[PDB]
């Protein structure tokens, strides 16, 4: 899981 | 949504597809930056990843936007980039990422390399790192380097589940 801002 | 787990695979070498091509880049571009990112895990394991180019692998890669098929859907621009699947048949290892992003192999928008090495480490057996620096990490962040050196936290991760290589 990748996640941004 | 659809899940899978084992701890780790069963076996050294493993099989991945690049089952679809993201327009953003090139299929060698795309090619590359899959390569290196599982060369990231076999340089410190003795893991091995042999390409295939049709039928079914451990490791599926595909690019899909908002529910894809494992109803855990993409949501668009930023947020969630990609997920992956821990070890086992069927959808685990495999790994998907939000074609709603702008995938580079630079700097112009999402690093493909980056965020497949992070996923590819879930494809393992791998989970979150609590270190804000591990590549395990789940909050996407921008190194800016000619070169990408695994982190410790990650390296003593993925050899606590398969040893040492070289
Ligand atoms: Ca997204
Ligand atoms: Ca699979
Ligand atoms: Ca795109
Ligand atoms: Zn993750
Ligand atoms: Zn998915």
């Amino acid at each position: 899981i990748m996640i941004s801002f | 949504e659809y899940n899978v787990r084992t701890l780790k695979w069963s076996k050294m070498n493993l099989t991945y597809r690049i089952v679809n091509y993201t327009p953003d880049m090139t299929h060698s571009e795309v090619e590359k930056a899959f390569k290196k990112a599982f060369k990231v895990w076999s340089d410190v394991t003795p893991l091995n990843f042999t390409r295939l180019h049709d039928g079914i692998a451990d490791i599926m890669i595909s690019f899909g936007i908002k529910e894809h098929g494992d109803f855990y859907p993409f949501d668009g621009p930023s947020g969630l980039l990609a997920h992956a699947f821990p070890p086992g048949p069927n959808y685990g290892g495999d790994a998907h990422f939000d074609d709603d992003e702008t995938w580079t192999s630079s700097s112009k928008g999402y690093n493909l390399f980056l965020v497949a090495a992070h996923e590819f480490g879930h494809s393992l057996g791998l989970d979150h790192s609590k270190d804000p620096g591990a590549l395990m990490f789940p909050i996407y962040t921008y190194t800016g380097k000619s070169h990408f050196m695994l982190p410790d936290d990650d390296v003593q991760g993925i050899q606590s589940l398969y040893g040492p290589g070289d």
